[PDB]
């Protein structure tokens, strides 16, 4: 289980694409849920919960609220799991 | 990696934390995914019902009552992620984590076994030793006259300057050191 | 109306169920900001010394020194023989000793009485 | 040195100085009651176990969940994570005490009732040869045992 | 040997209990947006699992066949 | 060395030896149960009797 | 908790003045309980250090050998006839019934046996049965010679040891030959 | 468990007391009762190192079973018949004890009947 | 969400942390200082197995039996064995014999 | 006994006339050789003591203590090398001379045949110990600790001197052999009661008794490592040796007079073991554990039964070794982190693995894991007390549980958890410190194989 | 080489092997394998060592202490006679302890050897130990840690005076 950066990005995009409210085509690494997409705060909470369930590690609430982007989620997961490539 | 805390939690943040706690405890009670999804959609509807209450007093009373309901309905043994606080694997690898300063005390024979690594370590030591003065100066400049009023630290303003107080965060022991 | 949670000394009241967490005033927010200020200043000093590439040794925490001093040295200087102190000292110092004296003396006297009356079994008690 | 704990504060200036010494707000700082028990100036911090403190926050000392320069509770060794825990419980303390003690008392009472009415089978006492194995069970061989006779049914 | 994730489109709520949950939610006017993410659990080889009695009676067919053969051996030999 | 490649969202690759050994041992358990039950039945070793006749024990009747 | 309950049953056997049966129960419990804990370890290793049953599901086919070992162990623990448990626990219960005993003790022991069946069903149903609830990345791989052989030896012991030990050991208690069918 | 039902819920005097059993003398009723005959000699039981609990009226079958087990080894399935013999003897003894219990029951009822006769 | 300063600081720390992690990676060379045993093909098949058998079981068994010779003779009662069970059978030393009445009723 | 005494005296001229480089080496070598000579005394005739001369005799009680002291001197030099390195040559030689004088006095005290000479040498030990504590201590409280130690001991001792002179006047001799052989029984009179108190109280002070133990925590905490080692291993045991010797004179009154001290010791063992649970200083915790074990020893002596005496001797030796080792282990951490606060240094097992094993073995011996000599002594004392009163088991068992709890709490806090991040001065343990810990541990484990050596005369 | 009278052992009665089954007995073959692999080498090694011991045979002797006047015949304050008598008393104390030890060893060996019949077939040894324990307890028990010949004499005198009073 190397859990490379590309794998993390692919899995996060997987979870987000399987998210009905997000339209898959416009979903991008830099698509802020609050601004670019139409997700509200509770949708932010749900997506963070989905990510933590997918990777099996819990994101602390203080850090969780500030992600606001898929690439942010990917990099935070990389930092927590010490992924350097 | 943890962000600096704020003095108080905003009403929105408290509601979000209650939402997360309720969903997790519901998942603990609703072991099977389908029942969890149904009741989770129910909970989302419950929050949406008073999402737009104008009166802040009423919303605060609603939050208080919701917290009371949560305490009554909390799962006695809520699911904890294995590596999370209270989890089965929390701090399991703490002993294996060893501080970086220990390597300095290695016998020269031991350091000989890994020459390239210790050369790179000397390079990193040089970087830290050079950067310390500029980091202190920047921290002094940005700091307000009364003092630092938050734990947040400024990023590197100019190229060639490392983020202030970067050593321990960057060189923290690996999560699974072995 | 689910049953309420009676807090106790070994079961503190959850912050969620804190009656004061939902009645906040301007002064309370100001106080919270001041407390964060104190914490941030202390953390700044600590991290500055902790990340110093020249520092070699412990970062003497005055709080730990104060805790140790208060728990060892400061006790007698700030003690005054009082009714509570005197009575509690008497009870918890000499009380148990006299209780154990009563117990052991009574047991031993009974044993000696039985031995004198030849009414105790020591058939194989040959290693005292 | 002034940093060391001192006597119980009486004047408001002494209270402010103590609060500054312990790195606390003046309003937050509350000395232990001046009853001659030796607490003196030391702050009377809330009686919360180190477990209660937020795990996610980056404490200066992670294991103890403590920060440099923070006032240290008088009973910190008692309240360390290994030692006593005061974190809120899912059920009220009184309810837990009542339930557990009631269960133990009821169990012991039912055991006493069982002793009063002990289960057995509809069988007679087991019969053993040679006067109930009097010799085998250590009876005096020279002294003739009182005869025990078991007859066929 | 790099791992390849399956195509996200393949996952569907149809043919799974999640569809029944969705039907109930639609009955009450609510929609669940995470059904597809949970679909993989109810799909594929994971879809079919034995009952508790079925789990207990694992190898009972072959065990009974062996019992029949051995009983035939014993009865026939004598 | 990848004998079983981790599958992201599909049933794990199962080697045939796993299934064969597990099936054999479960069938052995069931065979043993049936064999012992057929050869030896622990149900009873003489129905729990009741001595109804009074003359059998005592019938003085005064 | 199952181990603790079985220890309590052995202590009950001692209380009934049937010690050698208690020793026999110790011997058989060693086998089947060790196998059960090893199977739990296999599940934990496969699911990346996950020990909550709620997050484990649909492992009956994912891990055939561990499922077989756990099924056999649970059956033996619950007193399935002619397994290791039958030779110890069944005799323990029969002796408890057929003796002068504290009534509540006997009632509690029977209820405890029922609860043993209950929690064996709990583990089997929540973990092996149902649909998979573990995290997406699937690393289930029980194909390790050490794991398979170690579980194999204890499986054979659980299946056959009770018969061998009971037959070989000299008779040390007068059997409860005749008893009501119920 | 029903005898316990009669003993506790019903009249205690009618039901036998297990510890007290047997209150009535052997001579009552049962005009002639033969002494229970123990085939095994005391020295034989001691030589065979039989447990005191196992040194009962059925000890001879147990001695035969132990000898058969010793001789048959390695084979441990060769003593089924001797085991059945010992088990049957134990069954007979248990039946005898049940008969003793029934005798006590009926005798107590007859004693109560005499007391009824007075009134 | 992140403040701009927070984003910049976290990204710089990310770069530095990843650089440190890559630096921690070992090179192809891990110099080990360089034959006390001259047994280059020791039959892995059986030589190790027989050597282990002898060293771990055979030597200790010899030593323990010799210690049995020492301790039994030196001190009385050091080893005491439960008297062998005697059924109606012959005894080696005296060649005695007996039978158990056999008056028992055979049918059952 | 001069075979040991004269070489110990010659140690001083060698130390003073040795080169500045070679003081520690010569002292250690010759002290070890002297200890090797002392092993001859372990050979004791069962019936009678080894009466070397009119002045000096050795028995199965004195021999182990003499061996312990001779062994302790080299360990003390090894431990004290580190912190006295900066000191000038003359001061280092004076420190070594104080240690050597202390060894000489202790040996003569243990081998002395006259109670008055025993008193003179037993009190004489105060001067070198006082000088060590108050001149080479590292805290401002060293002076107050020295005052407390000196005055507690002297206030106990002086009535003992008066009583001994009175005994010399009445019986006619203070030689232990004559006293034992004649040993007329005491009568229950107020004068004899006060004579019993005068005889007992000095040794009761030396062996920290609850209510008279206050000096021990201050002195052990504030003293240098060597001084703490001697105080724990040997100086406390002087009280037990004297009390076992002195009890011959006070035969009958001991039953009546024992109850106050017996109750005080039995409850104080629980009290001090509980104190160890909540102590915030490692040295103080070790000292209170010493207090509890010496309370067990006091109970054994007061009961005055053979098994109790054997347990008392075994416990004295085992505790001396274990407490000295614990003090040295704490001193290493103190040198590295320069604080005695237990919480300050944490997770040291990761940083210093082998020292962790040393700590584990020392703590296991402290909690009396069998077949340690500590357990042998404690078990014999417990059985003797059970004979004295079956109710004694409750307090003794509670004390055993509390001892295990505090020993393993010390081990967990100091050697387990996450390492204290800021502390960067932890360095690989020196061969000297590990050698000191091994020299402490190995003799203790070896003594289990032959326990008759430390079981005392009544064996 | 231990004396049988001092350490009695009942004669060994071992039943003869009487196989009733065709199956080979594993114990027999395993025991033969043990004899060959272990017992023969051990016997040869002991033979060699015993030859070496016989080559240089030397003897050690058991010391004999002549009886000396007891404390009863020692005058008051006669430290020489008191010392001799007290040393004799201590030697006798050790010897009586060893006697009690021998009887207890007989007791334990009998408990093990008899087996399930220990209660009846060990009665004689238990009676022997009961007598010895009563004697030892009367003679030496309660003397205390500082036991002396004088204190034991005083206890005996107290017992004898009590016996005279019982005579009345």
């Amino acid at each position: 289980p190397p859990l490379t950066l590309e794998a993390i990005k692919d899995r996060v995009l997987y979870v987000l694409k399987l998210y009905d409210k997000i339209d898959p085509e416009k979903l991008s690494v830099n698509s802020h849920f609050m601004k670019d997409l139409g997700l509200d705060s509770l949708d932010q909470v749900e997506i963070i919960m989905a990510m933590e369930d997918e990777f099996g590690f819990e994101i602390p609430d203080i850090d969780a609220e500030k992600l606001m982007c898929p690439q942010e989620i990917v990099d935070y997961i990389a930092d927590k799991k010490d992924v350097y490539e | 990696a943890f962000s600096a805390p704020a003095a108080y939690l905003t009403h929105q943040q408290k509601v979000l934390r209650l939402y997360k706690r309720a969903l997790r405890h519901l998942e603990s009670w609703c072991v099977h995914r389908d029942k969890y999804r149904y009741f989770a959609c129910l909970m989302r509807a419950r929050f949406d019902e008073h999402k737009n209450e104008k009166d802040m007093v009423k919303a605060t009373q609603l939050l208080r009552q919701a917290e009371e309901e949560f305490w009554y309905g909390q799962h006695p043994q809520p699911y904890i992620f294995p590596e999370s606080p209270g989890g089965t694997s929390y701090e399991r690898y703490e002993c294996y984590k060893v501080p970086e300063w220990c390597l300095d005390d290695w016998h020269p024979s031991e350091k000989a076994m890994y020459p390239d690594y210790f050369a790179k370590r000397e390079q990193w030591k040089r970087l830290r030793r050079e950067s310390w003065e500029r980091e202190v100066k920047q921290l002094q400049e940005e700091t307000p006259p009364g003092g630092p009023r938050t734990e947040a630290l400024p990023p590197a303003r100019k190229e060639g300057d490392l983020p202030p107080l970067w050593w321990h965060i960057v060189t923290r022991p690996r999560e699974r050191p072995m | 109306s689910f049953p309420k949670y009676k807090p106790s000394r070994l079961a503190t009241l959850p912050a969620t169920l804190d009656p004061a967490e939902y009645d906040i005033s301007p002064e309370t927010r100001k106080a919270q900001a001041e407390r964060l200020a104190i914490r941030s200043r202390l953390k700044r000093e600590y991290l500055l010394q902790y990340n110093d590439p020249n520092r070699l040794g412990v970062i003497e925490d005055p709080a730990l020194i104060r805790w140790t001093y208060a728990r060892s040295a400061n006790i007698y200087p700030n003690f005054r023989p009082t009714p509570k102190t005197s009575l509690l000292g008497a009870l918890f110092g000499i009380g148990p000793l006299f209780f154990w004296y009563y117990v052991f003396k009574t047991d031993r006297d009974k044993k000696e009485k039985l031995i004198q009356e030849g009414k105790l079994d020591q058939t194989f008690n040959i290693s005292y | 040195k002034d940093m060391f704990p001192g006597p119980y504060p009486k004047t408001p200036e002494e209270r402010a100085a103590a609060a500054k010494k312990y790195n606390m707000r003046v309003e937050d700082y509350e000395p232990y009651p001046d009853d001659g028990m030796g607490y003196g100036d030391y702050p009377k911090l809330p009686d919360r176990s180190q477990q209660e403190r937020d795990p996610w926050y980056d404490w200066d000392h992670p294991d103890l969940r403590l920060n440099w320069g923070e006032p240290i509770h008088w009973d910190l060794d008692m309240y360390i994570r290994n030692r006593v825990d005061t974190s809120p419980t899912p059920v009220s303390w009184n309810t837990m005490c009542k339930h557990l003690f009631g269960f133990v008392a009821f169990m012991l009472f039912m055991f006493w009732v069982g002793e009063i009415y002990p289960s057995y089978q509809p069988v007679g006492p087991k019969q053993y040869p040679y006067n109930d194995l009097y010799l085998e069970r250590g009876g005096d061989p020279t002294k003739e045992p009182e005869p025990v006779v078991h007859y066929e049914i | 040997s790099k791992m390849e994730l399956p195509d996200y489109k393949q996952w569907k709520i149809e043919g799974t209990p999640l569809e029944t949950v969705q039907e109930k939610l639609a009955a009450r006017g609510l929609r669940d947006p995470w059904g597809r993410n949970e679909a993989w659990r109810y799909s594929g080889g994971f879809a079919n699992n034995v009952s508790f009695v079925g789990a207990l009676l694992k190898g009972f067919k072959w065990g009974f066949a062996a019992f029949v053969v051995a009983v035939g051996a014993e009865y026939y030999l004598e | 060395g990848v004998h079983i490649e981790p599958r992201y969202r599909q049933f794990p690759q199962l080697t045939r030896s796993q299934l064969i050994q597990a099936e054999f041992f479960s069938a052995t358990m069931w065979f043993w149960i049936l064999w012992r039950f057929w050869h030896d039945s622990d149900a009873v070793l003489g129905h729990f009797p009741y001595p109804d006749p009074s003359q059998w024990t005592d019938e003085e009747l005064g | 908790f199952s181990t603790s309950s079985q220890l309590g049953l052995m202590m009950v056997t001692i209380g009934i003045n049937q010690p050698h049966l208690a020793f026999l129960h110790i011997c058989m419990h060693a086998f089947f309980k060790a196998m059960l804990f090893m199977c739990s370890g296999s599940i934990i290793h496969s699911l990346n250090d996950e020990q909550d049953i709620r997050k484990m599901g649909g492992l009956y086919k994912a891990m055939p050998f561990t499922t077989t070992a756990l099924i056999i162990g649970s059956l033996a623990l619950t007193g399935m006839p002619y397994l290791t448990g039958f030779y110890s626990k069944d005799l323990i219960i029969e002796a408890v019934n057929m003796s002068y005993t504290n009534a509540w003790a006997l009632l509690m022991t029977l209820i405890a046996t029922s609860l043993t069946a209950a929690y064996s069903t709990r583990i089997i149903f929540f973990a092996f049965l149902g649909k998979p609830r573990f995290p997406p990345l699937v690393l289930i791989n029980e194909n390790n010679p050490l794991l398979i052989n170690s579980i194999k030896r204890l499986l054979i012991g659980s299946i056959f040891a009770g018969f061998i030990i009971s037959n070989n050991i000299p008779p040390m208690t007068v059997p409860n030959t005749t008893m009501p069918l119920y | 468990g029903a005898h316990l039902a009669r003993r506790y819920l019903g009249d205690a005097s009618k039901e036998p007391d297990p510890l007290r059993m047997p209150t009535f003398p052997p001579d009552y009723g049962f005009p002639e009762r033969k002494e229970r005959e123990m085939v095994a000699t005391q020295q034989e039981m001691n030589d065979a190192q039989l447990m005191l609990q196992q040194r009962d009226y059925c000890a001879h079958y147990l001695i035969q079973l132990l000898k058969c087990k010793r001789d048959s080894f390695p084979n441990f399935l060769a003593c089924k018949h001797e085991q059945h013999d010992w088990d049957y003897c134990e069954h007979l003894d248990y039946v005898k004890r049940m008969k003793e219990f029934e005798r006590e029951r009926r005798l107590l009822q007859r004693k109560k009947r005499r007391e009824q006769r007075e009134a | 969400g992140y403040t701009p300063d927070e984003k910049l600081r976290l990204q710089q720390l990310r770069e530095l942390r990843r650089r440190w992690l890559k630096d921690q990676e070992l090179s192809p060379r891990e110099p080990v200082l360089p034959l006390q045993d001259g047994a280059p093909w020791v039959i892995y098949k059986t030589y190790r197995h027989s050597i282990f058998a002898v060293t771990h079981v055979l030597i200790p068994v010899w030593i323990i039996h010799y210690y049995l010779k020492y301790h039994v003779t030196a001190k009385p009662y050091t080893v005491v064995e439960r008297k062998p069970r005697i059924f109606p059978g012959d005894t080696i030393l005296e060649t005695g014999e007996v039978i158990p009445l056999m008056k028992e009723f055979p049918d059952q | 006994m001069l075979k040991i005494i004269i070489p110990t005296t010659m140690l001083l001229p060698m130390t003073w006339m040795s080169k500045h480089n070679m003081i520690w080496i010569n002292a250690t070598v010759h002290s070890l050789l002297i200890s090797l000579i002392s092993l001859s005394l372990l050979n004791q005739l069962g019936e009678n003591s080894l009466n070397f001369s009119l002045t000096f005799f050795s028995d199965s009680l004195s021999a182990p203590l003499l061996v312990l002291t001779t062994w302790l001197l080299p360990l003390m030099l090894m431990a004290s090398q580190s912190h006295l390195s900066k000191e000038t040559t003359t001061r280092k030689k004076l420190y070594i001379t104080m240690l050597i004088l202390l060894q000489l006095f202790l040996i003569m005290t243990f081998t002395a045949t006259e109670l008055i000479l025993f008193y003179i040498l037993f009190e004489a030990t105060l001067v070198p110990t006082l000088i060590i504590i108050t001149r080479w201590g590292n805290q401002t409280e060293r002076l107050n600790a020295g005052l407390y130690f000196l005055f507690y001991t002297l206030a106990g001792s002086l009535p003992l001197l008066v009583a001994l002179v009175y005994i010399q006047n009445t019986t006619g001799s203070l030689n232990f052999l004559i006293i034992h052989y004649w040993s007329h029984p005491l009568s229950n009179s107020w004068s004899n009661i006060f004579m019993w108190l005068a005889c007992i109280m000095a040794f009761m002070v030396k062996m920290p008794l609850y209510g008279l133990h206050l000096w021990l925590p201050k002195a052990h905490v504030e003293a240098p490592i060597a001084g703490s080692m001697v105080l724990a291993a040997v100086l406390l045991k002087l009280g037990g040796y004297g009390m076992m010797r002195i009890t011959t004179i006070l035969n009958p009154l001991t039953n009546y007079m024992a109850y106050p001290f017996l109750m005080l010791s039995m409850w104080g063992m629980i009290m001090t073991s509980s104190i160890c649970l909540r102590q915030t200083d490692l040295k103080s915790l070790i000292a209170y554990s010493s207090v509890s074990h010496m309370a067990l020893v006091i109970v054994a002596i007061m009961i005055q039964t053979p098994w109790s005496f054997m347990g008392a001797t075994a416990l004295m030796i085992a505790h001396g070794l274990t407490s000295s080792m614990l003090f040295c282990l704490a001193n290493t951490n103190y040198e590295r982190v320069h604080s005695r606060t237990m919480i300050l240094a944490r997770g040291l097992q990761t940083l210093l693995p082998l020292m962790a094993t040393w700590w584990l073995m020392a703590s296991l011996t402290n909690l009396a894991l069998p077949p340690s000599i500590n357990l042998i002594g404690e078990l014999f004392i417990i059985t003797a007390s059970f004979s004295w009163s079956n109710i004694t088991i409750i307090l003794m068992g509670m004390n055993m549980m509390i001892t295990a709890l505090y020993s393993l709490y010390m081990l967990i806090t100091t050697q387990r958890g996450k390492y204290t991040h800021h502390i960067n001065n932890i360095k690989a343990s020196f061969t000297r410190e590990n050698a000191l810990m091994a020299l402490h541990i190995l003799p203790l484990l070896l003594l289990t194989l032959n326990p008759k050596m430390i079981l005392g005369p009544l064996y | 080489s231990w004396d049988k009278d001092v350490y009695p052992e009942p004669p060994r009665r071992t039943p003869a092997p009487a196989p009733q089954t065709s199956l080979p007995n594993p114990v027999t073959y395993l025991t033969k394998i043990f004899d060959l692999l272990v017992d023969r080498p051990v016997t040869l090694a002991r033979e060699f060592i015993e030859q070496q011991h016989a080559k240089n045979r030397y003897y050690y002797y058991h010391r004999e202490f002549r009886r000396v006047p007891d404390i009863t015949e020692c005058e008051e304050k006669d430290i020489l006679c008191m010392f001799e008598a007290e040393m004799q008393w201590r030697r006798d104390y050790k010897v009586d302890q060893e006697i009690v030890n021998i009887i207890q060893e007989r007791l334990k060996a009998c408990q093990q050897r008899e087996g399930e019949s220990y209660r009846q077939n060990c009665a004689k040894e238990l009676e022997q130990f009961t007598q010895v324990s009563k004697a030892f307890q009367d003679r030496y028990s309660d003397l205390g840690a500082h036991y002396s010949a004088r204190k034991c004499l005083a206890k005996q005198k107290q017992r004898m005076l009590a016996e005279r009073k019982a005579a009345k």
